[PDB]
């Protein structure tokens, strides 16, 4: 009964782990129905339901069940458990764009962790608050792209502070991989702030750490962020090197979409470098992938770029064909380039 | 409009974020 619940809940857990989360949710619900006297078990079922709904994209449900877990955890005076629930709920609220509320939940996690003297839990809370403010400033910037307001800078600034606090604690604890995560997010946040030199330094440390761990994916990310940072410092040769490294990693990892974007970035960067032939090879690569992937929007960008690249070298007729291709795919801009080449 | 300026402008708000899930699991 309580044992019925237990078996149902364990099968629920096992099924989410094996990536059958929709069936898992059904077992958690059967387990609730069967009922139990053990609050620690019930609370764990609420939590697993909240995470399974999160992963399935049902954020309202996830929020509901995390809340049930949270409330039950207060009611059981399980402080470490309450801290987890708060962290989970805060994460859910963050994804829903409910940043004020998310921050409150994540502060609570931080408060409890420090009361308990649980440094790893404190670290996590700091990283999560970093994520809330980073997502908030990113969102504010996107929602009004034509302005770079105090609200954006303020959000990103708090994010920097939390990430730095996290990084320092991660250094004190000697948690190398966690240092790598903090550097990556700090690098991103400074990059949004426009402190491109600070972003560089943090992405570089991120790359070093990734290499220590043989973490190729993190290496790819870091090299990509570096390339972008270099572009934003006017350092075009460094950018080209980092994009090429990105490209080589993306081929090794079989990330075809990322291989495409790296190629497109290299075409642009070589155009700035006035290496039109070399740009054209990179753009040709991007174009072929975009075609293979049925990504028409990329195919238009490629045609647009390739039209320009060809004219630049007097390849005027070829240029015309890409411009016409761009028109089809697309309109205003291609018509002008198609007219200008006649 | 110019493809290079357009590309660079798109890059301004780009960045590969850290990907580790921070959800916490309560074991049954």
């Amino acid at each position: 009964g309580s044992s019925m619940c237990l078996e149902l809940a364990l099968e629920g857990e096992r099924l989410c782990n094996a990536g059958d989360c929709r069936a898992g949710v059904a077992f958690f619900q059967a387990a609730i129905q069967a009922g139990t006297e053990d609050l620690r078990t019930l609370s764990a079922i609420y939590s697993q339901l909240g995470n399974a709904y999160f992963y399935l994209g049902d954020y309202n449900k996830a929020m509901q069940y995390h809340k049930h877990d949270l409330t039950l955890a207060k009611s059981m005076n399980d402080r470490l458990g309450e801290a987890k629930s708060s962290g989970n709920l805060g994460n859910t609220l963050k994804v829903m764009g409910r940043f004020d509320e998310a921050a409150i939940c994540c502060e609570r996690h931080l408060t409890l962790a420090r009361q308990l003297g649980d440094r790893l839990s404190e670290g996590r809370a700091l990283y999560n608050l970093g994520n809330v403010y980073h997502a908030k400033g990113k969102h504010l910037g996107q929602r009004n792209p034509g302005k770079f307001g105090d609200d954006v800078k303020e959000a990103l600034t708090r994010a920097v502070e939390f990430y730095q606090e996290n990084l320092k604690l991660m250094r004190d604890l000697g948690d190398r991989g966690a240092q790598g995560r903090a550097c990556g997010n700090l690098g991103n946040t400074y990059y949004l702030l426009g402190d491109f030199q600070a972003a560089i330094e943090h992405h570089q440390e991120r790359l070093r750490i990734a290499r220590e761990f043989g973490d190729r994916a993190a290496e790819r990310r870091a090299n990509s962020n570096l390339g972008n940072s270099h572009i934003f410092l006017g350092q075009f040769e460094d950018a080209a090197e980092h994009y090429k490294r990105t490209l080589a990693l993306a081929v090794e990892l079989g990330e075809r979409e990322v291989e495409a974007q790296s190629c497109y970035s290299l075409g642009n960067t070589y155009t700035l470098l006035h290496e039109f032939n070399t740009a054209i090879e990179y753009h040709n690569r991007h174009l072929a992938i975009a075609q293979e992937l049925g990504d028409r929007i990329g195919e238009a960008r490629a045609c647009w770029s390739l039209g320009n690249a060809h004219s630049a070298i007097g390849g005027h007729e070829r240029a015309l064909k890409y411009a016409e291709q761009h028109l089809q795919l697309a309109x205003x801009x291609x018509x002008x380039x198609x007219x200008x080449x006649x | 409009p110019e493809p290079v300026a357009s590309w660079m402008s798109e890059q301004r708000w780009a960045g590969e974020p850290e990907v580790m899930c921070t959800l916490q699991h309560k074991s049954i």
